[PDB]
RNA sequence: AGAACUGGCGAUGCGGGAUGAACCGAACGUAGAGUUAAGGUGCCGGAAUACACGCUCAUCAGACACCACAAAAGGUGUUAG
RNA sequence: GCAGUCAAGCGUUCAUAGCGACAUUGCUUUUUGAUUCUUCGAUGUCGGCUCUUCCUAUCAUACCGAAGCAGAAUUCGGUAAGCGUUGGAUUGUUCACCCACUAAUAGGGAACGUGAGCUGGGUUUAGACCGUCGUGAGACAGGUUAGUUUUACCCUACUGAU
């Protein structure tokens, strides 16, 4: 099911992962939601499966 | 009891507490054996880990063949000489304290059971109602 | 840095009437009628004419202006709502185990039942809120519609039903079983 | 732990630093009145919940020398450059 | 002892899943030193036993984020001290080392908690033996054996009772 596995992909892998606190942010994000990191931009991609 | 038992077990009043020595009613060649531990004992200072009929224990062989010795193995308690209530209202106790020699999964090392053997025992361990004669 | 002053727009259809006071919004349209009660943000409305109304901040700062724009789209969702309303699909994706959704009555409460995800023998149920009505659409496999004139309704109740079909000590990459928003809308 | 110059404590109360041998102010016969020092004036507590221009919102704010601790590195938090 | 910053590299590709050289900034007082302020008209000295409470730098249990997370298993991290964290062989031992059970056998503090609470195996009076050293009396933070553990009726605290 293409169109349906990229729906699901959307809410499940298209994110984005605080370097610090492994937070998941959106994928065009550019500073961590969170206080407890001190909102820091040092962020990466969520890996893909496999 | 550990792996290998089929249902559970009402409690029963523990009277073989560890370094308690029983006889082997199997016919593998031992003719003691000396409980170390029991399968899922718990925790508390102090208190020595005991066992009841249907447990499993660990033991090691103190009298009986030469090879059977010097190393730990599993048992399973089948006779018991403390007195334990029933579910029905019936208190009950037997002449001796008797084990057999088992595995992990309760497979019976030996054939051959001599002497009475408990209820509850034997429903839980089907490999023992197997080998077993007398049921109580 | 206390801007002197700033202002936003806002704008009311022929069919749509609204009556502010004391920061009470009523909202009243073709569909129904909306209320928002918004003593929190320290604003003033003026009205233009019959189809402007204005809202300003006086001696803001950077924080005070910024919610000054969120005023004018909440006014706004409110008018569309009466006028347009709003509608949100959602789909079902399982791999193996297929989803089961009925709507179910329970003392009166109008509940949604989902049952079979992941093969778990739970039963999942959901309130839906009031105002929001639940249709199962044809001709598309598996799709649920959630219609109603509050957008905030409607996006939260279909929130709910994506947070209780959450895969637990699975790695969701793999597992993608669940149910997802796939459009947002309006009724018209 | 050990030296240099000076001022102190020891040998010294008094006002201030909540509290303290050494810091700040000031050194003492018994009293009255007036004016001040250092430090203070929401309440405890005598004295402006005075005036004026800004800055800061902390799910561990901050608050006055000696003094009763905090750093490297970071934040499209907000402000100015 | 514990925790950061930087990132040359390790990781089939790929600095930062998990690690990380050369450097550098801190924290802690559960190590040992440094110091000699208090106590020599005496604050009873090792360990264990018993019992209460506290700290979190979390071993297990609750709910989560991340992975080079398919499943199973494991690994990294967050909120969290609510609740648990054992039975044994040798040793006076703290420590250590094995056997076994277990959801797990986490680390510490309270005058290195706790001797008018105990115990007295060790250390640390006087007896005695050995080795080495000394002409000798004797020495040895070397080994060995035997060696008295006192008092509460007062105040407070606590537990119950008028
Ligand atoms: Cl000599
Ligand atoms: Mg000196
Ligand atoms: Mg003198
Ligand atoms: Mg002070
Ligand atoms: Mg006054
Ligand atoms: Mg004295
Ligand atoms: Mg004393
Ligand atoms: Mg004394
Ligand atoms: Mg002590
Ligand atoms: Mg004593
Ligand atoms: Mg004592
Ligand atoms: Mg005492
Ligand atoms: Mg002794
Ligand atoms: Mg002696
Ligand atoms: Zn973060």
């Amino acid at each position: 099911e293409p169109s349906l596995k990229a729906l699901a992909s959307k809410y499940n892998c298209d994110k984005s992962v605080c370097r610090k606190c492994y937070a998941r942010l959106p994928p065009r994000a550019t500073n961590c939601r969170k206080r407890k990191c001190g909102h820091t931009n040092q962020l990466r991609p969520k890996k893909k499966l496999k | 009891s550990g792996n290998g038992a089929q249902g559970t077990k009402f409690r029963i009043s523990l009277g073989l507490p560890v370094g308690a020595i029983m006889n082997c009613a199997d016919n593998s060649g031992a003719r003691n054996l000396y409980i170390i531990a029991v399968k899922g004992s718990g925790s508390r200072l102090n208190r020595l880990p005991a066992a009841s009929l249907g447990d499993m224990v660990m033991a090691t062989v103190k009298k009986g063949k030469p090879e059977l010795r010097k190393k730990v193995m599993p048992a399973i308690v089948v006779r018991q000489a403390k007195s334990w209530r029933r579910r029905d209202g019936v208190f009950l106790y037997f002449e001796d304290n008797a084990g057999v020699i088992a595995n992990p999964k309760g497979e019976m090392k030996g054939s051959a059971i001599t002497g009475p053997v408990g209820k509850e025992c034997a429903d839980l361990w089907p490999r023992v109602a197997s080998n077993s004669g007398v049921v109580v | 840095m206390k801007y002197i002053q700033t202002e936003q727009q806002i704008e009311v259809p022929e069919g749509v009437t609204v009556s502010i006071k004391s920061r009470i919004v009523k909202v009243v349209g073709p569909r129904g009628t909306l209320t928002k009660n918004l003593k929190h943000i320290d604003v003033t409305f003026t009205k233009v004419n019959n189809q402007l109304i204005k809202v300003a901040v006086h001696n803001g700062g950077r924080k005070h202006v910024a919610a000054l724009r969120t005023v004018k789209s909440l006014v706004d969702n409110m008018i569309t709502g009466v006028t347009k309303g709003y509608k949100y699909k959602m789909r079902y994706v399982y791999a193996h185990f297929p989803i089961n959704v009925n709507i179910v009555e329970k003392d009166g409460a109008k509940f949604i039942e989902v049952r079979n995800f992941l093969g778990d023998k739970k039963i999942r149920n959901v309130p839906v809120r009031d105002g929001v009505t639940i249709e199962f659409s044809t001709n598309v496999k598996d799709e649920i519609v959630l219609s109603g004139n509050s957008v905030e309704d409607v996006s939260q109740n279909a929130a709910d039903l994506q947070q209780i079909c959450r895969v637990r000590n699975k790695d969701i990459r793999k597992f993608l079983d669940g149910i997802y928003v796939s459009h947002k809308g309006f009724i018209t």
